[PDB]
């Protein structure tokens, strides 16, 4: 059985939400109640087969190249991008329940702010913050995620994905949305991705994709519809990326030590 | 403060408890340190395997008792420990694999890399049933004497003159060395393939990325047949 | 001046590449490189004083 | 004379290091940023001649 | 903010490798070309009082450490990692050592496990003997005993029925023997008796192993010698004894031979598979050691002091029986040592 | 002060010394046989 | 006894007891040092081979 994680001071989460983006209900549907919609509907695709002893995060691995487990596949996406994204957005990750802490000051690290100048041309923290709000705006029209990841190349890029788009394995990050009409440029990305995974001699033909996310933001409407409400999904991203939590988002660059 | 005498092995009951011991050892190592990637270069078949013998294994690992596929069995936990990644190992690894590396620096080796003389030539011995041959080869245009005489006049058969050639005709050199040949002892046909094998070992000074070619036609293989009293 | 003029020739050869750490930096990390190649040889003459003595007094 | 100047400089400080642990080939004259000198070649080049004709 | 540091290293790392590299190009320059123009060089110079202090003081440095030195004497975690450069990409180790970040934090996000049987946890985090039921123990197939057509008639009393061509070993009677054999492997232990665990089929040396090294004990997984016990001086005299304290410690007293020969007898003889072991049981029964085993429907009861009933033939039944035991002789073990302390 | 071992002992466990040849005139011929 | 010696002369080398005759000659040192420990009272009596009787076959005819 997969159960919700208990969160850091719980307590205060469920009083007064999560500071300065989701008030208590807002936050009681996001991961209260989505987390435990999300936990129960995969025990249920799960439970009595081989994947109900893996963690979400191995069971989309291991299924992301097998077309009829697509809902499995997208309730443990759901599950470990939605972890991934509370993770970030809380106000701290210790428990100072009992020790009362309401100083939290965390700001990027000298490793984050070198990498992006680095993988952005000289652009700024701030600017780069104004690309991801456009690009969820404008490549997002409905349900799926945000992401800031990190490839085998040092470098920091942003990705979106549609509905539930793993960052991890690119055959299935769902960045380009075919409902609607596509250019020739996206084309040959698509084309050239089914090359790639055609060169696989695997008999499960599985890639090798060493990109890892950074920074997550849920852009579902059951994070943003209750306290923003439809049409001011941008005033949410804005307040999520001026309130991460840079503690855990710098322990997900590695460094090397 | 009671004191009592225990077995000190935990494989005490076994078969044979000292070997029994050393695989569990490198067994909690491959255990502990089972997701370190392994070398990709083992694909390129690094050279590198100095392992105790099973005699100097004997003396640690039961003795009589040892068996050759419990030797076997150390052997293939010895490498797969070994060909961790260089840079992902570990002290404790390296130090568990020192105890079956083999010794032998104390003494040196005897071989001295061999090199034309003052005056550019080759100088090697080559010997066939009782006949012995000392050949001087140096950059020329072919000229080849045998004991002060023509080559034509010294061996009358041409089969003995084609042997002589043969060294010089693998490496395709045959207009590019002067050889000065003495020869002593059996016959025609001993001296010219002792003068033979001794060409091919005074050709590999001048080029020694030759003599695979070399040993590959047989030229460097000193042929031991020799008369046998009747037995 | 050999002791000091084959040095300063050393340098005058990885000058050519060169084409101030050299005057403290490279000068230090030269005088221990060549430590290293005179310990080099003490230790393959030691070698074959030993080979040249009974290093086996008693059987072999 | 600045290059006896900064070659006295380069042996006395050497000198100090050496001094301030016992001396061993293998780590007092470890390379730079390395633990000791494993003391573990005459593998000639062949020359541009002696390879074309191998090829 | 403190790169440079390492930046200060590099540049000496590079500069060593360019001095280095020269250094064999002068090794293959001929003397002729290189030493006579050198020597004329200082034919044609004078010495200075400055050139002349590192005449006498390279000459000291290189008298002090190259000569007469002495040439031999008589960041922990991947220390040996070769660190990319910034502008380059990940190498192949640093990607692993970034995947095993990943699996620390990140891997495990989302969703906890409960309520699910995990192979080695039967092993490394058995339960204690009173924390067990009928649920557990059938969780683990202990009841399921031989087919019907191999039934020995003597276990009669150790049946609960016969279910799908097999007859059903009766837990209830499992849990009163399984309690009664735990408490005799916690008594030697506590004792500081010599616990053998004895099981040959393929699968159970890893319990056998970790039984053993929770209960300071003994292990036998490849071949029953016959004659171990009954023949011990044939067998086992060869092997190296040693004296301990009460407390386990190696006293290191050297041995008299006397006392290096005699026989070492195990105070306590646990068998996994007792139908494939009868040369050790009977070694027991002659040499008047006390046994348990795991005693299936096909399996003679009366052969051992303390019996078992349970399936012998499923490991995760073994070595659920078997934790439990020595789990049993773990608490011995730290209640002696505890009464030494105090 | 250990023992002085003067030269004479240590010769014996040494190799033989030989004196240089100055003339070259040859005196005498000492050939030894044994069947070992 | 072979490790001894080796020992006592790894040691008189290492201790140093002209360069160039430092590549030519063979002299590790002093008699004394090179055989230290070595004596009549240790070395001979356990060398010695063919010392113990360990078998016998009488036959008659
Ligand atoms: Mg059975």
């Amino acid at each position: 059985i997969h159960v919700v994680p208990k969160l850091p001071n719980s307590k205060a989460l469920l009083q007064n939400g999560v500071p300065n983006i989701l008030s208590s209900s807002g936050f009681k549907t996001v991961w209260f109640d989505y987390q435990r919609y999300l936990c129960d509907k995969l025990t249920l695709a799960t439970a009595g087969q081989s994947l109900e002893s893996y963690y979400p995060f191995h069971i989309l691995l291991k299924t992301a190249g097998n077309p009829l487990q697509s809902n499995i596949f997208n309730l443990a996406s759901s599950i470990h991008n939605n972890h991934l994204f509370v993770e970030n957005i809380l106000p701290s990750a210790v428990e100072h329940g009992t020790n009362s802490n309401a100083v939290v000051k965390t700001e990027p690290s000298r490793l984050f702010l070198s990498k992006i100048k680095d993988s952005f041309n000289g652009s700024d923290w701030e600017v780069v913050k104004e690309e991801m709000i456009y690009r969820a705006e404008n490549e997002v029209l409905g349900q799926g995620w945000l992401f800031l990841v990190e490839n085998n190349e040092k470098k920091l890029f942003i990705l979106t994905s549609n509905n539930n788009g793993t960052p991890y394995y690119f055959p299935r990050n769902q960045s380009f949305d075919l409902n609607s009409a596509i250019s020739i440029d996206e084309f040959a990305t698509l084309k050239q991705m089914k090359e790639l995974i055609g060169k696989s001699t695997k008999l499960n033909g599985k890639v090798q994709d060493w990109t890892m996310p950074i920074i997550c933001v849920n852009l579902w409407d059951h994070a943003y519809l209750h306290d923003y409400g439809v049409g001011n999904r941008s005033k949410y991203v804005k307040n999520v990326l001026d309130n991460l939590n840079w503690s855990v988002v710098n322990n997900r660059i590695f460094s090397g030590i | 403060l009671p004191r009592r005498i225990v077995p000190k092995l935990a494989t005490f009951y076994s078969a044979n408890p000292n070997h029994e011991d050393r695989i569990n050892r490198l067994e909690r190592l491959l255990r502990k340190y089972i997701k370190l990637p392994s070398q990709n270069n083992n694909e390129a078949q690094q050279t590198k395997a100095p392992w105790i013998s099973f005699d100097e294994y004997a003396l640690i690992g039961g003795g009589t008792k040892l068996k050759p596929t419990q030797y076997t069995q150390l052997l293939y936990m010895l490498n797969k420990l070994h060909n961790i990644d260089p840079q992902l190992t570990n002290d404790e690894i390296t130090s568990e694999l020192s105890q079956y590396y083999k010794k032998s620096s104390m003494l040196s080796n005897n071989i001295k890399i061999k090199t034309l003389d003052e005056f550019g030539r080759s100088i090697a011995v080559g010997k066939r049933k009782s006949s012995t041959a000392k050949v001087f080869v140096v950059r020329g245009t072919g000229e080849i004497l045998v004991n002060g005489r023509q080559l034509n006049d010294y061996f009358l058969k041409m089969k003995d003159r084609e042997s002589i050639m043969y060294p010089l005709q693998v490496i395709e050199s045959v207009g590019k060395y002067n050889i000065f040949a003495t020869t002593s002892g059996g016959g025609p046909t001993g001296q010219a393939e002792s003068i033979m094998h001794a060409i091919a070992k005074a050709l590999v000074v001048f080029n020694p990325l030759l003599k695979s070619r070399l040993h590959k036609a047989g030229v460097l293989t000193r042929d031991y047949r020799h008369v046998e009293r009747k037995k | 001046l050999k002791l000091l003029n084959m040095i300063l020739s050393m340098m005058n050869k990885t000058n050519n590449n060169n084409n101030t750490l050299d005057s403290l930096m490279n000068k230090k990390l030269l005088l221990k490189n060549m430590l290293l190649d005179m310990n080099n040889k003490k230790m393959n003459n030691m070698k074959r004083m030993l080979n040249n003595n009974n290093m086996n007094p008693a059987g072999a | 004379e600045k290059g006896v100047d900064e070659w006295l400089e380069a042996i006395n400080e050497l000198r100090e290091e050496f001094s301030a642990k016992e001396y061993l080939p293998e780590t007092s004259l470890a390379p730079p940023g390395q633990s000791k000198v494993d003391l573990l070649g005459s593998k000639i080049k062949p020359t541009a001649e002696q390879l074309a004709q191998w090829e | 903010p403190n790169n440079n540091d390492e930046v200060m290293l590099l540049q000496q790392k590079l500069l060593y490798d360019e001095i280095r590299s020269e250094l064999k190009s002068l090794s293959q320059v001929p003397e002729d070309e290189i030493l006579p123009e050198l020597k004329k060089s200082l034919e044609q110079d004078k010495l200075s009082d400055k050139e002349q202090q590192l005449e006498a003081e390279l000459s000291d440095f290189f008298r002090n450490y190259a000569l007469l030195n002495k040439l031999f004497d008589s960041t922990k975690p991947y220390p040996n990692l070769i660190p990319s450069a910034n502008d380059k990409p990940y190498s192949s180790q640093e990607l692993f050592l970034r995947q095993l970040n990943h699996s620390m934090r990140t891997a495990k996000l989302g969703a906890t496990i409960s309520k699910v049987y995990y192979p080695h946890k039967d092993i490394f985090y058995p339960p204690l003997p009173e924390n067990i039921t009928v649920e557990s123990l059938m969780s683990a197939g202990v009841h399921l005993g031989q087919s019907t057509s191999l039934w020995r008639s003597s276990t009669q009393s150790y049946i609960y029925g016969e279910y799908k061509g097999i007859h059903i070993i009766d837990l209830n009677q499992t849990l009163s023997y399984l309690k009664r054999a735990a408490k005799v492997v916690e008594g030697v232990s506590e004792s500081g008796g010599i616990i053998l665990f004895l099981g040959t089929r393929q699968g159970q040396k890893r319990g056998l192993e970790e039984a053993a090294k929770k209960t300071h004990g003994y292990y036998v997984s490849t071949r029953w010698i016959p004659g171990t016990l009954t023949n011990s001086t044939e067998i086992s005299g060869i092997w190296e004894k040693q004296e301990i304290d009460s407390n386990d410690n190696p006293t290191e007293r050297a041995l008299s031979p006397n006392e290096t020969s005699k026989q070492v007898k195990p105070d306590l003889l646990v068998v996994l598979n007792p139908t494939e072991n009868r040369n050790a049981l009977l070694e027991a029964i002659k040499s008047r050691v006390p046994t348990i085993a795991i005693i299936d429907t096909d399996s003679e009861p009366s052969l051992v002091t303390y019996p078992i009933p349970g399936n012998d033939d499923s490991l995760r039944s073994v070595n659920f029986l078997l934790g439990v035991l020595a789990r049993a002789g773990q608490r011995g073990l730290q209640n002696r040592l505890a009464r030494n302390n105090e | 002060s250990t023992r002085p071992y003067p030269v004479n002992v240590e010769a014996v466990y040494y190799a033989p010394l030989k004196l240089p040849i100055k003339y070259g005139d040859l005196v005498a011929d000492i050939q030894l046989r044994s069947y070992d | 006894i072979n490790n001894n010696k080796y020992n006592n002369m790894i040691n008189l080398l290492n201790n140093n007891n002209n360069n160039y005759n430092n590549n030519n000659n063979n002299y590790i040192g002093n008699i004394n040092n090179i055989y230290n420990n070595m004596t009549i009272d240790n070395i001979p009596m356990d060398i010695l081979m063919y010392k113990y009787l360990v078998g016998w076959s009488i036959k008659f005819k």
